[PDB]
C-alpha cells in the first residue's frame, strides 16, 4: 500500500472541483505536467531618446575641450 | 472592469480647479467645494506660473489639519495642464545616505526647471510590399502608401539594417533616414494573410517622406547627469549618481543662458511642491532662501499643517514651524475649516465619485459625525459602510449598517479613552 | 536497488503505455538496460527481443503490458514480478504472472 | 515533517457567511469584534476598488494582533501577496530609510504576466561563422538535428558570442530563445558516451519534439523585482552585464522617473490584457519603533493613489515619539498619521477563554494532557500570563516521556513551574539582590 | 610537549552537563558541579533540542555574577555533540558598520540551523602505468595498474585538458572522478619513481593501491542556510563567504531559498537539523533588535535560542525607562527565565578540587582551607587565578605539594578589585578625571 | 585644440543612393580657414580635479571606463 503525494493530492482534488483520466492519474502524474521547462521572464525597456541638439551641445567636454587641452 | 494602476484616493476625487474669468470661485466646481479665498489665491498663483515672466518666488499654504489644502494643491496640479514641469516632494524625502541634503534639494530645483527645444528631421513611414536583397550587397525595396507608391535602393549599411530585422511582404514599418534603425509598426490586414500575429495596422496615408518638427523638453538635472556620467541614462535610472560637482552645473547654466541668447530654444519654469515642511532642518530652511535668490529658480509651493512648533536641530520655537527668515521670504495663504452645509455636499460628491447610494438620514447622521469628529473619519466610515450594505443585500445604505460599521471601527479619541483604561497594562505608558 | 545486490530478473507490468514510455525514459538515465514489450513493434522485433532474453547481458528487467505482455509464450529467466496497478479484469494478474 | 510554528495553528479568522464571529473557529477564540471588524477588511482587499487604506491594530501584548494579521494573510489566500515588515528593518546602511518604505509598496503589489516564447532546441550538427570584410563575423550558420528532422538556421554575432561564452562545441544539445536572446547549454548527447570510457562531461538523452515550439508561460513577478531589474542591469547578454554580474549586488535607490515609466509599461500591459495585476497587503509590526520621518513620508505614502492596503500593529500605549525628544503621542503614533489610520480595539482574554487556548495549543503540540493539568495550567495562566502556560506545555511532556507516563500530571506541571520562574516573581527577586547586581 | 591551537581556559575544562538518562542532575559529572536546578533545566533544553520537533522557542538564564551562567551554556555546548550545529554570538558582534543589525540577526538565525546532505560518488583510484596524448582535438590513453587488476582507459578532450592542467605524468597515483571530472594526485610510487629523469624532483611518495580500481564512496557534508543564501545571492560568490564583503541580501532570495530547502526536505535528499544560538550579556542589545527578534522568532525556520542576563532592573539602551533585565516586557514575558542559585561553601572546595585533576597540580589538604576561605571572601575566578599563579610559584620553589606561603606570595603580588579601589581612593586625587 | 569632428557627408553625394544612413548637410558657407581671437579663463579647481585623480575620459568607447 503506497501513500499519495502533494502532486497526486492536488491533481486528484483539484480535478473534481473524462473520469478515467483520474484513474490513470492516480498512480502517477501523467495528465498533469510534473516536469516543465522554466525560463526567467525577460523584459525590454524603451530605449532612451536624446535630441540632436542635446547630442551636439549636450556634453560639457566639447565646450571645454580646448580648455581641457590646456588642462593637459 | 480591469484595474488600472491608479485607484481612487483622497485627492483623486477632484479633477481640476474650478475658476472664473473674473476669478470668482463657484460654491461647487471641478469637484471642490468651499474655500473661496484659498481657491482664488491658488488661482492667482496658477495664473502667475502660467504667465512665467518672473522667477524665484515662493508662496506658502497654511491651515488646520483636515482643511484639505493638500487636496487643493493636488487639484491645482491637475488644473496646471499637460506639458508643464511639476515636481512633488516631501520634507522627509530629501534625507538620504547616498546623496547630501543640499544636493538633493538642489536636485529637486533642477528637476523642476525644464527646457523646450524644437527640431526637424526627415522620417519615412509606410507599408512595405516587397524587399529584394542581392549579396558588397545591393538590394531594392518597395514602399507603398495609399496615396503614392515608391521604390528605393539600399546601400551596405541599409542592407545590414534590413538583414538585422527581417521584414516580410506588406509590413507597415517606420524607417529613419538619420540613425538607420528600422522599426516595424505592424502588419497590414490584407498583406498579413497566409506566424505570431501580434498586431495589425492599417496602411498609412499621406506623403511617404515628410519633415517632422519634434518638440522635446529636457530637464536640467537630466542633462547634468548625462554630461557628468559616461551614460546618464544608466546613472539616473540606476541611481548611483550623486554629489555632482558644482562647476559642471555652472557651465551648463552658462550654456543654457547662451542658448536663450541665441533664441533657438526656450526655458519653461517649473512648479516645485513641498509637503510636510513643518519639520525640517535649518540647513534646508536656510538654503531655500539662496536657492530662490538664484537667477533661474522654479516657482514652489509648500504645505505646513502644524502651527507654532520647535524646529528640528535647535531649541528655538519658531512660528508655524518655520524660521522668520523663510517666513518673511514668502507669502502665506490661510484656509478656513469647512462648514456644516459643505460637509454633506462633500459626502454626496464622494458618494457620486465612489458610486454609493445612501439616504437622507444617512447624510444627516454622517453629518453629525462630521460635526463631532473630523470629516476624514466619516469618509473612512462610508467606504466600509458600502461593503456592509452589500452584505445586507440592500440597494441603499442604512443608518443601522452605519451603526454596525461605527461599532466595528472606533475614532482616535475613543481608542484613547479605552487606552486610558488599559494604559497601565500597556508598555511604557 | 535492494535487488541489485541480489541480481535476479525483474519484470514490470504496466497497463498504460505512457507509463512504459516514461519508465524507459527514466530507466535510460539510470544506465539500466531493458526492453519494452507492447502491441506496437512488429512480431519480428518482438521475436528478436524475446529470443535475446537468454543469457542477456546487462539487462536485468523487462517492460510488459496487460494484454501485450499477457498475450502468450513464456519468460524462462524471469523471477521477480512487479505490478504497477490492477488491470480492472479478473484473473489478469495470474495470467500476466503466468508468463 | 514541518517544524511547529507559533502561528501555525491559526488557519484564518474563522468567520461565518453572515460575517459574524464564531466562538471557536479556525483555531481562534474570542476577539469577536476584531474578527468581525476584519470581515469587512478582507472584503475590501478582495474588492480591490479602494487604495491608500491603513488599519491599525491596538491591543495589549499577547492578545493576538499578529495572529490576526497572519490570520488575514491566510484568509486572503496564496494568490494575494502579503508582505510582513518590522519597524527595525527600515534602517539600512546602503539605502535611505525612505527608499525601504517606498520599495515595500512595489514588493506588496503583485503582477501576473503571461509570456509567449518561441523555443529552438536540439542537437547541434554543425556550427560555422561567416567571414565578412571590415576579419569580422557578419552572420552565423548553425544546423539543428533532432529525431523529428534537421533544419539549418542562421544566428547573430551576439548569439554566437553567447555560444562561445558557453563553450559550445559540435555535438552538444543547447537551448536557444529569441525574444530574450539568452543562450543555454543542456549538455552533450548520450550517443557519444561510448567512445570514451572516462569523461568529465555528463550526458543527457536527445530531446524529442519539434525544434521550434511556441509556448505560453504564466509567471508571477513583483513590481519590486521588476523595479530592481530595471534599476540595475544584472541580467543580459552584454559583457558589462557579465562584469556587473560579477560585482557585488549592493542596494540602490530607484528614481521616480523609472517608477513612472514602470507605471507606463505596466499600464500598457493592462491595456493589452496580457498581464493581470493583483493588489498586495503590506503589514507593519512594531510600528512604534518607526521614526517620525518615516511617518512623515507615510503621510504622502498612504495618500498615494497606487498605495496598497497597509495594516499596522501597536502593542503599546502613550509613549514618546521617536526622534521628537519631547512630544509624547498615543500608541507611539503621532496625531497626524493616527488621524488617518483606522484603529481596531483589542481586548484581553478571559480566564475561561484562556483554558481553551491552552487546550488547543496542547493538542497542536501533540501532547495528551489530563483535565486536572488543564485546569491547573489555566489557573496559573490566569494568575500570571497565557504565554507562560503556553511555554510550559512541552517541558512537562518531556518529563512525561522521561517518567514513562502517557500523559502529563500535576507533579509534572508542578515540577516544570517550580523550575521555571515567572517574570513577576523574578522581578520581585531582583529587588532583594539588586544591590549585588 | 606539542601544543595545539587550543589551550586551558575557564570554561574549556567542561566536557558536558553531567546528566543521567533520567535527566536528573548529578552532583559532580562531566566537569560541572552544583546548581541542580539549572543543570536540570539545561537537561530539559538539551533533550528538547535533541527532540527537535518544536521550533521558535527562547530560553533565558539569569543570576548573580559568578554563578556559572556561561559554564552551563558551554556544558550543553560540549554535551550536545559534534554532529549537531552550535553557534555562540555576542551582542557587540552583530553590530557592524557594513551591514544592518537586523540583517546580522537574520544571519544568526539562518546560521544556527544546519543542513546535512549526503553524496555518493564513484571514483577511480590507482597507479598510472603510462600516459599518451595525440595532438593534431587531442586524443590519448591512460594505462593504470593496481595489485588486484590492471586497467586501460581512454581520455577525452576535457580529460586531457584536466590532466595536463594538473601536470600529471606516468608514475603518479591519482584519483579521477567520472561524474564530477576532478583529478587529485595523491603521490608517486616508490618503485616506479625510483628511476627518474635527471631533473631529480623529490616531493612525495605513495604506495600502490589495492582492490578494485573504481570504488563507490559516500561523503557527507553540512551547509548553512546563510552560506547557501550568500553563494546564490552573490552569483558565484564562493569567495564572499570567507571574505565577508557581502551584506544586505535581498529578502526575496532568502524566501526562494527557504522554499527550495523545503522542497529538498520533501524530496528527502537533504535533511534539516536544529541548532543552538547562544547570546551572552543581551541586556546591552538595542531595543530595536528586540522588537525585530520577537516577531522574527515566529518563523518556522527560526531555531531555539538561549540568552543570558547578568543584571536586572536596568534601562534599555536608547530608552530612558528602566525594565527588568534590560529587556522589554514583551520579550521578557515571551521567553522563560531560569534563575541560578549562588554557590555555597561546600561546592567551592570541589570546584577548586577539579583544577587539581584538570591542571595536574597536586594540592595539599591544608591549602583548601585558606584557598576556600579566599573563595568565600573573594571571587571564585580570583581563586582559580590564585591556583594557577600559586602553581607557578610552587614550580618556582620546585615543590610537588602546594604550600600556603606560595599562596601568600601570589596574594601579595596581585590585589583584589576592592583593594585596588581602596588605594585608588588614596591616590585618586592625583589620578586623572577623579 | 587639435580635435576632430565630423558634421556629415556632402549634399552633392546624397542623390546616388535612395536610402543612405549617413546624414547630409549643404556645403558650409564661409572660409575654409577662419582666424579668431579667443581668451579662455580656467579656474584652479578644475585643473586640480582633472589632475587629482586619473581622468579616464580619453575614450568613452572603452567598456572598462
Ligand atoms: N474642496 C474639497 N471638496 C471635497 N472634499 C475635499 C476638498 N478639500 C479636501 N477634501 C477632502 O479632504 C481630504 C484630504 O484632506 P487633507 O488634504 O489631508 O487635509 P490637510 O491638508 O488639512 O491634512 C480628502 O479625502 C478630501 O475628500
Ligand atoms: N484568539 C486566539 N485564539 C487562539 N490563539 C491565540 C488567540 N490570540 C492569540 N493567540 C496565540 O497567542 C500567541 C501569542 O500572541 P501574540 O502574537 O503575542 O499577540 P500580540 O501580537 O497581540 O502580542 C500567538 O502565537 C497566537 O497563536
Ligand atoms: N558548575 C560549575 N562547575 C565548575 N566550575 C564552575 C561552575 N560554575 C562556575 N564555575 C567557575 O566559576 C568561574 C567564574 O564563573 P563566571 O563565568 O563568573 O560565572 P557567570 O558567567 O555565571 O558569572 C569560572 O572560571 C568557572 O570555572
Amino acid at each position: 500500500y503506497c501513500q499519495l503525494t502533494s502532486r497526486q493530492k492536488l491533481l486528484y482534488q483539484a480535478l473534481k472541483n473524462l473520469v478515467m483520466q483520474f484513474r490513470k492519474v492516480c498512480n502517477h502524474p501523467e495528465l498533469f505536467e510534473r516536469q516543465e521547462t522554466w525560463s526567467p521572464f525577460h523584459i525590454s525597456l524603451k530605449p532612451y531618446h536624446i535630441s540632436k541638439f542635446i547630442y551636439r551641445h549636450g556634453q560639457i567636454r566639447v565646450f571645454n575641450h580646448s580648455r581641457d587641452r590646456w588642462l593637459r | 472592469d480591469v484595474t488600472r494602476i491608479e485607484r481612487i484616493g483622497a485627492h483623486s476625487h477632484i479633477r481640476g480647479l474650478g475658476l472664473d474669468d473674473a476669478l470668482e470661485p463657484r460654491q461647487a466646481s471641478q469637484g471642490m467645494v468651499g474655500q473661496l479665498a484659498a481657491r482664488r489665491a491658488a488661482g492667482v498663483v496658477l495664473e502667475m506660473i502660467r504667465e512665467g515672466k518672473i522667477a524665484g518666488r515662493a508662496v506658502l499654504i497654511a491651515g488646520q489639519p483636515g482643511t484639505g489644502k493638500t487636496a487643493i494643491a493636488m487639484g491645482m496640479a491637475q488644473a496646471l495642464g499637460p506639458d508643464t514641469p511639476f515636481t512633488a516632494i516631501a520634507g522627509s524625502e530629501i534625507f538620504s545616505l547616498e546623496m547630501s541634503k543640499t544636493e538633493a534639494l538642489t536636485q529637486a530645483f533642477r528637476r523642476s526647471i525644464g527646457v523646450r527645444i524644437k527640431e526637424e528631421t526627415e522620417i519615412i513611414e509606410g507599408e512595405v510590399v516587397e524587399i529584394q536583397i542581392d549579396r558588397s550587397k545591393v538590394g531594392k525595396l518597395t514602399l507603398k502608401t495609399t496615396e503614392m507608391e515608391t521604390i528605393y535602393d539600399l546601400g551596405t549599411k541599409m542592407i545590414e539594417s534590413l538583414t538585422k530585422d527581417k521584414v516580410q511582404a506588406g509590413d507597415v514599418i517606420t524607417i529613419d533616414k538619420a540613425t538607420g534603425k528600422i522599426s516595424k509598426l505592424g502588419r497590414s490586414f490584407t498583406r498579413a494573410r497566409d506566424g505570431s500575429q501580434t498586431k495589425f495596422v492599417q496602411c498609412p496615408d499621406g506623403e511617404l517622406q515628410k519633415r517632422k518638427e519634434v518638440v522635446h523638453t529636457v530637464s536640467l538635472h537630466e542633462i547634468d547627469v548625462i554630461n557628468s556620467r559616461t551614460q546618464g541614462f544608466l546613472a539616473l535610472f540606476s541611481g548611483d549618481t550623486g554629489e555632482i560637482k558644482s562647476e559642471v552645473r555652472e557651465q551648463i547654466n552658462a550654456k543654457v543662458a547662451e542658448w536663450r541668447e541665441e533664441g533657438k530654444a526656450e526655458i519653461i519654469p517649473g512648479v516645485l511642491f513641498i509637503d510636510e515642511v513643518h519639520m525640517l532642518d535649518i540647513e534646508s530652511f536656510s538654503f531655500l532662501n539662496r536657492a530662490l535668490e538664484s537667477d533661474m529658480a522654479p516657482v514652489l509651493i509648500m504645505a505646513t499643517n502644524r502651527g507654532i512648533t520647535r524646529i528640528r536641530g535647535t531649541s528655538y520655537q519658531s512660528p508655524h514651524g518655520i524660521p522668520i527668515d523663510l517666513l518673511d521670504r514668502l507669502l502665506i495663504v490661510s484656509t478656513t475649516p469647512y462648514s456644516e452645509k459643505d460637509t454633506k455636499q462633500i459626502l454626496r460628491i464622494r458618494c457620486e465619485e465612489e458610486d454609493v447610494e445612501m439616504s437622507e438620514d444617512a447624510y444627516t447622521v454622517l453629518t453629525r459625525i462630521g460635526l463631532e469628529t473630523s470629516l476624514r473619519y466619516a469618509i473612512q466610515l462610508i467606504t466600509a459602510a458600502s461593503l456592509v450594505c452589500r452584505k445586507r443585500k440592500g440597494t441603499e445604505v442604512q443608518v443601522d449598517d452605519i451603526k454596525r460599521v461605527y461599532s466595528l471601527f472606533l475614532d482616535e479619541s475613543r481608542s484613547t479613552q479605552y487606552m486610558k483604561e488599559y494604559q497601565d497594562a500597556f508598555l511604557f505608558n | 536497488t535492494r535487488l541489485k545486490s541480489q541480481g535476479h530478473r525483474v519484470l514490470i507490468y504496466s497497463q498504460m503505455t505512457r507509463m512504459i514510455d516514461l519508465l524507459e525514459e527514466y530507466m535510460v538515465y539510470r544506465k539500466h538496460t531493458y526492453m519494452r514489450l507492447d502491441g506496437s513493434s512488429k512480431i519480428s522485433e518482438r521475436r528478436d527481443m524475446v529470443a535475446d532474453f537468454q543469457n542477456r547481458n546487462d539487462i536485468f528487467v523487462f517492460l510488459l503490458s496487460t494484454r501485450a505482455g499477457g498475450l502468450g509464450i513464456n519468460l524462462t529467466a524471469a523471477d521477480t514480478v512487479i505490478f504497477y496497478d490492477s488491470d480492472w479484469n479478473p484473473t489478469v494478474d495470474q495470467q500476466a504472472m503466468d508468463r | 515533517t514541518q517544524r511547529i510554528a507559533s502561528h501555525s495553528h491559526v488557519k484564518g479568522l474563522g468567520l461565518d457567511e453572515s460575517g459574524l464571529a464564531k466562538q471557536a473557529a479556525s483555531g481562534l477564540v474570542g476577539q469577536e469584534n476584531a474578527r468581525e471588524a476584519c470581515g469587512v477588511i478582507v472584503e475590501l482587499i478582495k474588492s480591490k476598488k479602494m487604495a491608500g487604506r491603513a488599519v491599525l491594530l491596538a491591543g495589549p501584548p499577547g492578545t493576538g494582533k499578529t495572529a490576526l494579521a497572519l490570520a488575514i494573510a491566510q484568509e486572503l489566500g496564496s494568490k494575494v501577496p502579503f508582505c510582513p515588515m518590522v519597524g527595525s528593518e527600515v534602517y539600512s546602511t546602503e539605502i535611505k530609510k525612505t527608499e525601504v518604505l517606498m520599495e515595500n509598496f512595489r514588493r506588496a503589489i503583485g503582477l501576473r504576466i503571461k509570456e509567449t516564447k518561441e523555443v529552438y532546441e536540439g542537437e547541434v550538427t554543425e556550427l560555422t561563422p561567416c567571414e565578412t570584410e571590415n576579419k569580422t563575423i557578419s552572420h552565423v550558420i548553425i544546423g539543428l538535428k533532432t529525431a523529428k528532422g534537421t533544419k539549418q538556421l542562421k544566428l547573430d554575432p551576439s548569439i554566437f558570442e553567447s555560444l562561445q561564452k558557453e563553450r559550445v562545441e559540435a555535438g552538444d544539445v543547447i537551448y536557444i530563445e529569441a525574444n530574450s536572446g539568452a543562450v543555454k547549454r543542456q549538455g552533450r548527447c548520450d550517443t557519444y558516451a561510448t567512445e570514451f570510457d572516462l569523461e568529465a562531461e555528463e550526458y543527457v538523452p536527445l530531446p524529442k519534439g519539434d525544434v521550434h515550439k511556441k509556448k505560453e508561460i504564466i509567471q508571477d513577478v513583483t513590481l519590486h523585482d521588476l523595479d530592481v531589474a530595471n534599476a540595475r542591469p544584472q541580467g543580459g547578454q552584454d559583457i558589462l552585464s557579465m562584469m556587473g554580474q560579477l560585482m557585488k549586488p549592493k542596494k540602490t535607490e530607484i528614481t521616480d522617473k523609472l517608477r513612472g515609466e514602470i507605471n507606463k509599461v505596466v499600464n500598457k500591459y493592462i491595456d493589452q490584457g496580457i498581464a493581470e495585476l493583483v493588489p498586495g497587503v503590506l503589514f507593519v509590526d512594531e510600528v512604534h519603533m518607526l521614526d517620525i520621518e518615516c511617518f512623515t513620508y507615510l503621510h504622502r505614502a498612504l495618500e498615494s493613489s497606487i498605495a496598497p492596503i497597509v495594516i499596522f500593529a501597536s502593542n503599546r500605549g502613550n509613549c514618546v515619539i521617536r526622534g521628537t525628544e519631547d512630544i509624547t503621542s498615543p500608541h507611539g503614533i503621532p496625531l497626524d498619521l493616527l488621524d488617518r489610520v483606522m484603529i481596531i480595539r483589542t481586548m484581553l482574554y478571559t480566564p475561561q477563554e484562556m483554558k481553551q487556548i491552552i487546550k488547543i495549543r496542547a493538542q497542536t503540540e501533540g501532547i495528551n494532557i489530563s483535565e486536572e493539568a488543564l485546569n491547573h495550567l489555566g489557573e496559573i495562566g490566569t494568575k500570571t500570563t497565557l504565554r507562560y502556560s503556553v511555554q510550559l506545555l512541552t517541558p512537562a511532556n518531556l518529563l512525561a516521556k522521561i517518567n514513562g507516563k502517557d500523559s502529563i500530571e500535576k507533579e509534572h506541571v508542578e515540577e516544570i513551574s517550580e523550575l521555571f520562574y515567572d517574570a513577576k516573581s523574578s522581578a520581585k527577586i531582583l529587588a532583594d539582590q539588586q544591590d549585588k547586581y
